[PDB]
Order: C-alpha cells, then structure tokens, then sequence
C-alpha cells in the first residue's frame, strides 16, 4: 500500500517490531532493545513508515511511494543516430573510447590493463549537444539509456535524491550493459547551500549512493554512469577528482560537413524545392550551434510565406541565414 | 422557467433512487484536498491545506483512470475518505492570476505599427487563424516572441491587439511572480501556466515586464537569484515539451536578452525578435482618428495640421496631448476646439517638456 | 442573560468566498490555512456568495458564521484611509498658479468626470510637481481631499516591502485591490519626492527590486482596472532611480511646475502668516518681502517664527516691526551657515 | 600538527600512512557531514571519536577539509549555525582531557589556512604548520611506477625517464594519464599496451593544457 | 512509560534540570533518582 | 552642572523648556512652538550628560536614539521600529528623543549596495513622516547631534520644522 504518512500515538507493544515513531518533527520517537529487519510488513503496516529522518530499525521499509514516473524515461537501445548531432563525430571519438568499447568489448582492459572511466562528464553551450548526443553513441553500444532529469531532484525534501539514484544501479545489475544519465547534475551536484546550511541529508546521501555503487562495488563496463553539466565548478570537487568523473566532453561549433548532413535530413520532412543546392548558403554561414541549424530550417518557410510559395526557393534561405547572422553572429 | 417546470422538473421529482443517497452513507461534510496517489486497492492519500494527512479509502463514484494525482477532489472532513471528485482550478497555482476576456485593444487603434503587426502576426496569429500554412510547409511556428519597448506602448499594445483577432483569452502572468524566492517554485508554477490553457486551449500565455528572472547574473546577487538558474531551464523542458498547431503562444518582453539563458533561448522555438521603432507621421493620422470622431474639430485644422510638429512621440501621448487640447478649451468656454484653440495648446504640450536637447550644433 | 451567552467564545475567523458547488457547499479561502469548503448557514444564500467576498466562518464546526461587509482592510501601516484632514488652501497657499494648476489636473477628473467623457478623452491620472526646494507640498495634499469631499490615502514603500517570502508582491497587491473599492479618493506617494518638502529621492537598492512588483502595477488601474476617479500625485525634479517609462499616460499623465517665491508671490505668503499671528501697527507686508530673497514656504515659517521668538525676550505678546529687521538679517544668515 | 595543501599532493595520502607506521586506527571526518542546522551529529562526533580513543589504544583522529568549521574568517557566524561553534567548542575540551597521554592525538588536513586561532596554537594542539606542494619530478617516477604494476605490461617501462616530461602534476593527475596511455593502443590497433604507447602518451600533456599552436598566434 | 520520547537536555538549579524535547517546547523540573547528571546529555535519548 | 554653557542654556530653555511648558506662551505670539533643535559641535561638552539632566527639568521621557542603532541586515524592520516611537511618543506628551551623530542618518546613498544594504534610505522616510508629513505640533522632543559632517541636509537645514541649530564655539 502507499504510504505518504504516517503516524502513531501512545502505543505500548513489544522491543520487537514495537515501531511507535511519529513521522512529524515534532514529538520524534525512537526505537530501542536491539535490532530488528522486517522489509515486508514491521507490525501493522499502515501507519508505519519512515519519510524524512533515519530511526534506527525502520530503515527496510522506505515509502518509496512517489508519481515521478514522468521524470524517468527509460529506454533500451535508441534509434537515434545523426540528427542535430551531425559533425559531432569529434565528440563521438571522444565517447568511443570511454563507452563504446568498455560496452563491446570489454574484454580488451584486461590486455590493455587500464580501466574504463567511472563516469564521463558532458560540456558545452546551455541546452545544445547535451540530449541527442547521448542517445548516438548507445545505438552502437546497443546498451539501454535511461534519463532522469535533474529538475524534480532540486527540491530539498529529505531522501528524494538518494532514493532515485539507489533504484537505477539496481536495475542496471539485472540486465549488463547499461548507461545511466543524469539530466542536468548541475541541478543535484554533490554539494549546494540547503546540504550543509540546513538540516537535511538531499544530496548528503546522494553522493553515498554514486561513491558506493559506482566506484565501490558495481562494475565498470556492465554499469555506467554519464553526466551533463553547465560548468565543472559547479561540483563537488569529491566526485571531480579522478576515479569517478574523469573525461569531460566539449560540445564544439560543427563544421560544413556537418551542416550539410543536418540540413539534408530535416529536409526530408519539411516541403523543399527539388533545385535547391544546400553546399553553397551553409558554407556562407560561419560555424553555428546545432540550435541554430533548426532556426534556419524553420525560419526559411517563414519567408516562403511571405512569399507566398508551397515550398521554400534558394533565396528563401538566404533571407533565414542572413536573420542568423544578424542577430547572433556567432 | 415555464420549459424546466414540464421537463428538467418531473425528471428529478418522478423517479428517485440513486445519486441522492451517494453523498450521505459517506459523509456530509466535505474538506477539499490533493490527491497523492491513486491505486486499484481502493485506498488513497489526501492531504487538505491544514495539512490533517492521513490514509482513507475509495469507494467507487467515477473510475480511477479518471482520478489523477495532483488535483481537487470531492473528499470528507473528520474520516477524510474519498467522497467523489472536483476541479484542479481550486488548487492554487499561481500567486497573481489575471485571466481577461474580450481585450480592447486591437490592430486599428495601435496606429502606424502595421511594420510591427505583421511580425507579431505570424508568429502568433498566422499559426493560429491559418494552421494549414505552417503544416504544408512541414515545420514548426515559433512559440516565443520577443518584443522592445515601454509599458504602454510597446510592451502592452502589441499584446492585447493579437490576443483579440485570435478570438483567445487574454492571460497575464507577471514576470517576477515567476520566482517566490522559495525552492521549488520555479518549476512548479511554469508547468501550471500550461496546465491551464492545455486542456481546451481556450487562450494565450502573456507575460510582460521582466527585470528579474530574465537575468540570472552569475550568483543569487547583484539582481540574478540562485533559483532563476534552475527555472529558465525546467521552462526549457516545458516549451520543447509543448507542442500543438499554434493555439497558444507565450510571448515575453524585457528589456535586454543578452542576459538570458541560452538554453532556453533555443533558436527555432522563437523565430521573432520585434524591436521598438520610432514612428513615422503617418503613425499619428491613426491615432488622432480615433479621438477625432468624438471630439469636434474646425473645419480650418485637418488631420495634417497637428501632424506637422511631432517630437519623439509613438501612440501614448497623442491622446494626451488632445487631453492638453481639449483643457484649453474648457477655460474658453466651449465644448468643440476650434483654430484659435490648437494654436495655445499645442504651445503648452511640446514646450517645457523634454530637457535634453539632441541638436547639431556640435558643427 | 447578554453575558452567558458570550462567556464561551468558540472563536471565529474571516475568510474570502471563492467559488460555488451544486452541492450547497461554498469554497472559502483562508489565510492561515488554506481553502476550505464549509456548509452555509440557513439566513445566508449560496449562490449570492461571490469572488472575493468576505464573510465569517466559525472555529468550531469550521462551518460558516454570518457574512461581513466587503471592503479592503489589510494590514495597515500609514495606509490607513481617512476622510477630509484638516487644512487649507489659505495656510500653504497664496500663489495664483499653485491653485489653478490643482483645480484643472485633480478636481475637474475626479469630482465632474463628465468633463473629459463629454469631449471623448481620457482624464489625467498621474502627475509630478516641479519646483524649488522648501514646497510644502505634503501638507498641500490633505487640502486638495479635504475641499473636493475625497478620501486621502497616502502610500509609504518602506512599510509596503518585508523581507518575507512574498511580502514584495502580496504587500503591493494589498494597494492595487484597495484602489478598485475606495477609487472615489486620493492617493499619495511617498519615497519618490525630490522637490524638498519631503526630500527622499529614492532608494539605490530598496528601488533596485520591488519597482518590478509596484511600478507595473500603477499602469494595470487603468489597463486592467479600468477604474477612475484615481488621482496619483507624485513629486520629484528628476527622474533616476524610477522607471523611465513612466512618462506615458496612465502612470505620469501631468506636471505641475510650483513657482519660484517671486515678488508678487511672496509677498502675499507673508500676509498668510500675519492672519495666525500678532502684528502691530506701521508694518509693511510688502517691504518686508522685499528685503529677502527666494524664500520658500520653509523659510518663510522660520522667519515668522524667529520674528516671534525676540517677542519673547521682550515679553511681549505681539511682535514688534523692530524684530522684523532683527528677524530678516537672522534667518537669511542662518540659513546660509552649514 | 595543521596540514595544509593543494588537493592530491598527499595532504589525505599520508593520514592512513601516519596511523599504519604506529598502528593506530584511522577516523575521518568528511567536510560535507560537519556543518548542519540540528545541534548535534558532528558536534557529538569530537566526543564520538574520542570514545574510540580513550578504550582502542591511543588511535588517530583525523579531520578532513578543515577550513569548513575551522575558519571562522571576520565573521561570528558561528553564532548563527551552531553546528560549527559547539563542534569547536567541545574540541577544546576534548584535546585537554589527557594532557600528559600520547593515546590522544587529534590532526587535521584542508587545500589552506586562511584564518589563524590563537586558542588551537599551544603544546598540545595543533600548532606547526605542514605545507604540502605538488609532487617533484623523481617523486611522480614512484607513483607511475605503482600504476604500472598494477596493470599488465612487457616490464620494459621505464618509469624514471618517462617521469621527466611530466610537470607538476599530483597523485591524481597522474592516474589519467595512465589512462591516455591506454587509449594510444587502440588508436595504433595493439591487443596491449606497448613500450611505445607509453612515450606517446606520457610525454604529451594530458588532464592540464591541450597545446594545439604548431604556427604564429 | 515504554515509548519514550526523544529529549535533548540543555542543562542538568543544581538539582533541577533543563531539557528540550523535539517539540520545541522547553521545561523545568527537578531532577529524579532514576537519572544522573553525566546521564544527561546531549545526541543522547 | 557644568559652566560656559551660558551660551547653549539661553538657547536650549526657548527651544525645551518654553515649548515643553510655557508653550501656551507661543499662542499668543500665533506661531507653533519649535518641534526640534540640531546641536552642531564635538560630542562629550554639553551634549551627551546635558540632555539628560533637562529631561529632568521637563520630567519627560528620555528616549536614546542614536544614528549607528537599529542598524541590521534584515530588511523591513527599519522603518518599523522609527513608527512605532512616535507611535508611542504620541499617546505620551512628556516625551524626548535625543539623536546622537545624526550624519550616520542623514547620509544617502551615493552607490549601490547591492545585496544586505536597501535600509541608508529607509530609515529617512519614517524620521521625516513624523516631521514633513504631519503639521507642526509637539508631542515630543526631538534633538539632533553633529559631530562632523561636510554637507547633508535631505530635509535638514531651512526652517520647515526644526528651529535652532546650536553650534559649539571652538574658541
């Protein structure tokens, strides 16, 4: 049953499964005479429960209870290959290494005789290159990415972040070969100002959680861990040092190449003019974000209709790229 | 009163069984309150904002694929169990929620600023009055705008003219309400802005006068908050994540952008940047037409006569100079300005006024 | 029999009426807790329950009680709404454009708002006054409610802004509902005058934040509100900290420039002062005026007032024109020193 | 003694090494867990630890990252959480106990020292102050070499001449670039990992500055 | 009484006592014979 | 109960002794009686102990407010606490208030502070609604000290409501 509450008042019972703990803050029990483990059901049920603060033998039953299934989006094997991520390949070698040959062939580190990095660390411009270019490199990994975002993990409620993080190594030793991502950890962290400042362990045992499984006992090449970030200094320099987070992957400015490769496949989907020669006014445009590639595509219908055109000619993405320079320059 | 006494009336009084006796065995007294989870046990958590959480059960009113948590219900007092269900519009959302029908405002009395209106127009009100346009093109209308100007004028006519041709609720949300300086809040009232107009999608997102959560600095001082930091970006997750044919559009004005999130800049959701231009004089013959049709006018002062001395002035004070114009006129005596009253008072309004001089004597 | 009735209180507090239900129960919103549906009491009609209604509800049963009058009664600090101060146009008046200025931009818009609706525009709103420093003008805005039958309201912005989560908007939204019912009145600003009768000029970091939460919301009453009869008086000599928009109507629909202590203006202050106090014969009104330069109504007060204080020394219940001379050549180098 | 220095330079390195040469029990204390709001927890743990080493023989104590509550800066704030004072405060009670008994000792560790207390300089206290700098040249030869045994190799390194190309770099840095030397066996298709991985990958800069500038500017 | 509430006590006037349980309430009473002074302390139930 | 003070005794009686109890004398000259005086000289020579001994004469209540109190980095409770002394200053005739070092008040802010600093304004606004805001009457005494202070006068020079300003001969 869910339990999003519990409380008892004035019970004598016994020692053994006696509980008698208020949940609330004010009147905190405790219970003594040994050590007692009833994962199942303590003694009730019901009115049983932990929430917020550790007492002593209530630990087995957690109310793990909670609607964040929208948060975590699981997904074994993606399609995704080249969309926005086309000229990336840069970065993918900098990911081959580090995930797609521990996910192979792992068997390789024991002749090699180094070891996978314990997790790999994402960078670039705010909301580019951190989404799609984590789904590319486990197509060919062929391991089962799993995504939770970080914003519902900001919250400072006691025992949210440590709980999701526990669950996800746990499902990453059933089956092997799996990658967990973490949406945003500049949102978790290992340390922020309600940790220390408050009286709350959100994000205390959190880091536990990836000190423990990660680099304490779970495997490298059968369990994985990747990160995205804003910017390093936002962590705890505890999971910066090397032996958890070692490699950190820069989003770069993508070359002609490939903006030739994202311009012919989202042209696929919007109505184009079969003439239109896509090697010349991309090459007029300096290196841009892969945001700003998707502006030019949606821009460009924007002018045919002004024009009043059911396709987009030459010179209407001439007027979109024209737009891009002028207001970005970048 | 006649057509309900022989039809909807002998429905209710000839034949009674259920449905009367569904809210007593329950119980009288209802508590309102959010459910927490939902199962096919039938028991659940509410809690009421006096915060009595308990459990209680379910008995079966409406099936559970229409009970979600996260809303209203229908629930008792002192057992607090499950009596039905209610609207989520009594959970409060927002601190400062202005919902306004039928705008005033339109594209004839904002002047001269059809340059303007065709922007804000397409992508705003072209998706929505012609959704057939964006879809043969097979891309997708932007969401965001941006617009440059005062209270008034820029920020404020350009917003309420649309939001009347496009048929659609005007909705105000004010910028700095955005943030509560409370942990949590960010995310929390960005995704009810949608929940509102994500059912029906009856209206459009308006937010207007930014100076706070648009600049999150480096750190929580110096203006920016540390909380802005991670607003801008679950409001990111909620623009990609909301996807319709263009009834609803969220459109932001501040005073500068190059402090904005580059995230949630995300060129391709906001094609339209739209900044404040200075007027023409023709901008000024719409304005005085409006007013002119009430007020009289001689016959030897036309719409060119008070278009010829107009400094630094777009839409707002037009109407206030013609406020100036039609004071004189009380002192004379006379309720219809005539030529002898638009010589003095046009003296009275562009004279001590502006201080600065902009001048090319620097030779 | 009044009295045991009364000993035992079950306590009641005061709630907002929100929405209605089919089911006979209204919603009402609580301050302390929160929204509550309660069940209506037999005297009192569901269904004339409207928004923002204020009614009572017992502590008890937490059922409602009886239904109160609907007026805005927040927390009150300096914003108590008061009806006709006391004072006059004789006492800070005494120049011809100070009291022309006020009749035409405050009692022609809020007392006869047929004036401006008869020649299709708009009513002046807002307005700021110019002058020198030393106006007076704090005690001229009790006259102007006190002879046009309005109510005074006066707004301070250091009582409307806590340090609390959400006292910077709910503190300012407590103002702009308090506009809608009591419209028929006059508002005041403080914090904002430069022109030397209050002298603030503003706060660097007070103004810093909360002029997005206040500012704004000064533009909603005639946007949103749409309601007249408002008249916001404003003062400063330059605009700096505040929003430079707000030039455009329904926030700065006016100003009033108050002018300098000249000949003919000073010297019928003067005549003002003489009415309240005790004057001998042989003095001149005018010559004395001439004898100063650029006094406005603080100096003039202060000269009246040293004038008085060597009739003390002389223990004399009137004030010779012997210390008017004394009095001249005093307070003109009084002032001058620090 | 009060230790201080830049992170892997051996500052948290050598607090297991000084408690293993006197066998003696190691405890540390991490920074994240010593600032609170309740009044409790790391202020018990002075007393806590202090329970181990007044039964288990003399035992070490150590503190780790000690600028979080033992730098009180210009500011009382102390005051304001006291977490941080009341854990200070029952130190000075603690370190007094036994005055004339080696079985307690209490040290600490922290990146540096930017606030000095005239109350924690004394004989018995902590007092001399220990700096520790990056790592020398010959002192990375030893540490590389420790990687090296640990991995599989041909034993044809040389860990003393490929040491020269490594500048300023601490215990951790040099775990990375251990790394890159593996990674050169990919890129030059070998099962493992030979002498010449090694040179390419030791003497070019890893986990500091990529130099890219072959040209002018 | 067998379940005990949680207490922190302040201070242990000589023979009276100070305590604070998690209610945020605070009393005074005299100390008893089933307590001692060193029994008394702080992270201790 | 110190000498050389002939020249402040004779300006303090007319400014707080006439108005605290003479002051129906002012009524009959038709002038309001002064709601202040500002002292102008080095602290310690008849302006600490002085003002003190002539609550005495007065039997009026001596209320201590300084320029450098009710300084703090919360924000709200400036402007609180300045109305409500007046507030009970009000109710209560035989009150004074005495302000040591007044330029700490009457400074503005010539920067921003940015963050912890809004209150070098705030605690102007409340000091002269008590003064500027309402008419001229005394229902306290309100007495200003300068130690040293080059030019600050947001309300404070020029006859509006104070009267007198006593400034300590150096010679």
């Amino acid at each position: 049953h869910p339990l999003q509450v519990a409380r008892c008042t004035k019970i004598i019972k016994g020692e053994d499964a006696k509980y008698v703990i208020n949940l609330k803050q004010i009147a905190k029990f405790v219970v003594g005479l040994g050590e007692r483990v009833s994962p199942t059901d303590i003694e009730e049920g019901m009115r049983v429960g932990v929430d917020r603060s550790k007492y002593n033998i209530e630990l087995p039953l957690p109310p793990r209870i909670d609607p964040s299934v929208t948060m975590m989006t699981v997904e074994e094997k993606p399609d995704v290959t080249y969309s926005d991520v086309g000229g990336c390949k840069d970065q993918i070698e900098k990911l081959r290494e580090v995930v797609e040959l521990p996910l192979l062939s792992p068997e390789r580190f024991a002749t090699l005789g180094i070891d996978p990095p314990k997790g790999i660390l994402l960078y670039g411009p705010p909301g580019t290159g951190k989404t799609l270019c984590a789904r590319a490199v486990a197509n060919r990994t062929d391991a089962t990415f799993i995504r939770v975002i970080g914003s519902e993990l900001v919250q400072k409620y006691v025992g949210e972040g440590a709980r999701m993080v526990r669950e996800l190594f746990e499902m990453a030793r059933t089956k092997k070969a799996c990658i967990i991502f973490f949406d945003e950890i500049d949102a978790v962290g290992g340390a922020r100002f309600d940790d220390g400042a408050g009286g709350d362990n959100e994000v205390q045992r959190t880091m536990l959680e990836l000190i423990t499984q990660l680099d304490g006992f779970d495997p490298r090449g059968n369990i994985k861990v990747m990160f995205a970030t804003n910017r390093p200094n936002t962590l705890d320099p505890a999971l910066l040092r090397p032996g958890r987070i070692d490699r950190k992957v820069e989003f770069s400015l993508p070359d002609l190449e490939g903006r030739a490769n994202i311009f012919r496949i989202h042209s696929k989907s919007m109505s184009v003019e079969r003439g239109i020669r896509w090697e010349l006014i991309s090459r007029l445009c300096p290196n841009s974000t892969g945001a700003e590639l998707r502006s030019v595509c949606t821009e460009a219908g924007m002018f045919a209709i002004r024009a009043r055109r059911k396709v987009a000619t030459e010179k209407d993405f001439l007027k979109a790229v024209d737009k891009v320079i002028s207001g970005y320059k970048k | 009163f006649v057509s309900n006494s022989e039809i909807l009336k002998p429905f209710e009084k000839k034949q009674e069984e259920e449905k009367k006796q569904l809210e007593e065995i329950r119980g009288n007294p209802l508590s309102i309150g959010t459910l927490e989870e939902i199962i096919d046990d039938d028991h659940a958590i509410v809690t009421s904002p006096t915060m009595p959480d308990y459990y209680v059960s379910i008995l079966s009113f409406v099936d559970k694929e229409l009970l979600e948590p996260g809303c209203s219900v229908l629930l008792h007092h002192k057992t607090m169990s499950i009596v039905g269900v209610l609207q989520d519009d009594a959970d409060p959302m927002v601190s400062v929620m202005k919902m306004d029908k039928s705008p005033t405002e339109s594209y004839s009395d904002i002047g001269g600023l059809e340059s303007q209106i065709q922007e804000i127009k397409e992508s705003v009100e072209l998706p929505l009055t012609h959704p057939e346009l964006y879809e043969e093109m097979g891309i997708k209308p932007p969401k965001g705008v941006i617009l440059y100007g005062a209270p008034g004028t820029g920020k404020t006519l350009l917003a309420k003219a649309v939001a009347n041709q496009t048929s659609a609720t005007f909705l105000r949300i004010v910028g700095s309400e955005l943030i509560q300086k409370y942990l949590g809040d960010g995310p929390r009232l960005c995704r009810q802005i949608f929940k509102v107009a994500g059912e029906n999608a009856p209206s459009i997102v308006f937010i207007d006068e930014i100076d706070a959560i648009g600049t999150k600095r480096y750190d929580s001082n110096s203006g920016g908050e540390r909380e802005i930091q991670r607003t801008m970006l679950e409001l990111l997750n909620q623009l990609d994540g909301f996807d319709d044919r263009g009834d609803v559009k969220v459109i932001m004005a501040t005073n500068k952008i190059e402090t904005l999130d580059p995230a949630l800049i995300r060129p391709g959701r906001i094609d339209r940047k739209i900044l404040f231009e200075n007027p023409d004089l023709s901008t000024k013959k719409k304005i005085l037409g409006i007013h002119t049709s009430k007020m009289n006018l001689s016959e030897d002062v036309n719409l060119e006569t008070l278009v010829t001395t107009k400094d630094d002035l777009s839409g707002a004070d037009i109407q206030a100079m013609c406020t100036e114009a039609g004071l004189l006129a009380l002192r004379e005596r006379r309720m219809q300005v005539t030529a002898e009253d638009f010589k003095q008072a046009k003296e009275r309004v562009m004279k001590n006024k502006v201080e600065e001089n902009l001048e090319g004597l620097y030779l | 029999k009044d009295e045991l009735r009364l000993l035992q209180e079950p306590g009641s507090y005061v709630g907002e009426v929100i929405k209605i239900v089919s089911d006979k129960k209204v919603l009402v919103k609580v301050q302390p807790e929160g929204k509550y549906i309660v069940d209506v009491a037999k005297d009192i009609n569901v269904k004339d329950l409207k928004a923002s209604q204020r009614v009572c509800l017992r502590s008890d049963s937490y059922m409602l009680h009886k239904v109160l009058e609907n007026k805005a009664d927040p927390l009150v600090s300096l914003m108590m709404v008061e009806k006709v101060p006391d004072s006059t146009y004789d006492m800070v008046g005494g120049l011809t454009k100070q009291i022309k200025e006020i009749k035409e931009v405050i009692e022609l818009p809020v007392k006869h708002p047929e004036l401006f609706e008869s020649l299709g525009i708009a009513q002046p709103k807002g307005v700021i006054l110019y002058g020198p420093p030393g106006t007076g003008k704090t005690l001229l805005a009790r006259a102007v409610a006190h002879h046009t039958d309005c109510k005074f309201i006066r707004v301070s912005g250091a009582e409307l802004v806590q340090k609390y989560i959400g006292e910077g908007s709910r503190m300012v939204r407590e103002l702009f509902v308090m506009a809608r019912e009591h419209a028929p009145s006059i508002i005041f600003m403080d914090e904002i005058d430069s022109i030397g009768s209050t002298r603030v000029e503003g706060s660097g970091g007070g103004d810093s934040e909360v002029q997005r939460t206040m500012l704004e919301l000064l533009n909603q009453l005639d946007g949103f509100e749409t309601s007249k009869n408002i008249k916001i008086i404003m003062a400063t000599n330059r605009l700096d900290i505040l929003d430079p928009a707000l030039l455009r109507p329904g926030r700065i629909d006016r100003k009033i420039e108050f002018p300098p202590p000249s000949v003919a203006a000073r010297a019928e202050i003067l005549r003002i002062h003489s009415r309240k106090m005790n004057l001998t014969r042989g003095i001149n009104l005018r010559k004395v005026a001439e004898k100063m330069n650029g006094c406005s109504g603080a100096d003039v007060k202060g000269v009246c007032t040293e004038a008085g204080m060597y009739a003390l020394r002389e223990r004399r219940i009137h004030v010779t024109q012997e210390d008017f001379e004394l009095a001249v050549g005093k307070v003109m180098n009084k002032n001058q020193e620090t | 003694a009060l230790m201080y220095g830049p992170p892997g330079t051996g500052k948290t390195l050598l607090a297991r090494a000084c408690a293993a040469q006197t066998n003696a029990t190691f405890l540390k204390l991490a920074a994240p867990q010593l600032v609170q709001m309740y009044i409790g927890e790391g202020a018990k743990l002075v007393r806590d630890a202090f329970a181990l080493a007044k039964e288990k023989a003399p035992t070490i104590i150590f503190i780790d990252e000690l600028d979080a509550i033992g730098t009180k800066r210009f500011d009382s704030e102390k005051s304001g959480d006291r977490e941080v004072q009341r854990t200070m405060l029952e130190l000075l009670n603690q370190l007094d106990g036994f005055s004339s008994d080696d079985r307690v000792k209490v040290l600490a560790a922290t990146n540096r020292v930017d606030v000095l207390d005239p109350a924690l300089l004394r004989s018995g206290r902590l007092d001399r102050k220990i700096e520790f700098p990056l790592p020398s040249e010959d002192s990375r030869a030893q540490i590389l070499q420790i990687h090296s045994r640990k991995m599989t190799t041909d034993d044809d390194i040389n860990w003393q001449e490929l040491a020269r190309s490594t500048d300023e770099f601490n215990g951790a840095q040099l775990k990375a670039v251990t790394v890159e030397a593996g990674m050169i066996a990919l890129r030059n298709g070998q099962s493992s990992v030979k002498h010449e991985d090694f040179v390419e990958g030791i003497s070019e800069v890893q986990a500091r500055k990529s130099k890219s500038v072959s040209f002018y500017a | 009484q067998l379940p005990y509430l949680v207490a922190n006590v302040v201070e242990v006037v000589g023979k009276a006592a100070v305590v604070k349980t998690s209610s945020r309430q605070t009393v005074f009473l005299p100390m008893v014979g089933l307590v001692d002074p060193d029994k008394l302390k702080p992270n201790d139930l | 109960d110190v000498g050389g003070l002939d020249m402040q005794k004779q300006e303090i009686r007319e400014a707080v002794e006439l108005p605290l109890v003479q002051a129906d004398l002012y009524e009959q000259i038709g002038i309001d009686p002064p709601r202040g005086v500002l002292l102008y000289g080095p602290p310690g020579t008849g302006k600490t102990m002085l003002v003190k001994a002539v609550a005495n004469s007065t039997k009026a209540a001596f209320i201590r407010v300084n320029g450098s109190e009710f300084v703090h980095k919360y924000l709200g409770e400036g402007p609180r606490m300045v109305r409500d002394v007046f507030r009970l200053a009000r109710e209560n005739a035989p009150s004074i208030i005495f302000i040591d070092e007044v330029d700490s008040i009457a400074t503005k802010r010539f920067d921003a502070q940015t963050g912890s600093d809004r209150e070098v304004q705030r605690i102007l606004i409340e000091l002269l609604t008590q003064m500027d805001g309402f008419d001229q009457s005394t229902n306290v005494k309100v007495i200003m000290a300068t130690n040293r202070a080059d030019t600050l006068d947001p309300a404070l020079l020029r006859p509006g409501r104070l009267d007198r300003k006593i400034e300590f001969p150096s010679l």
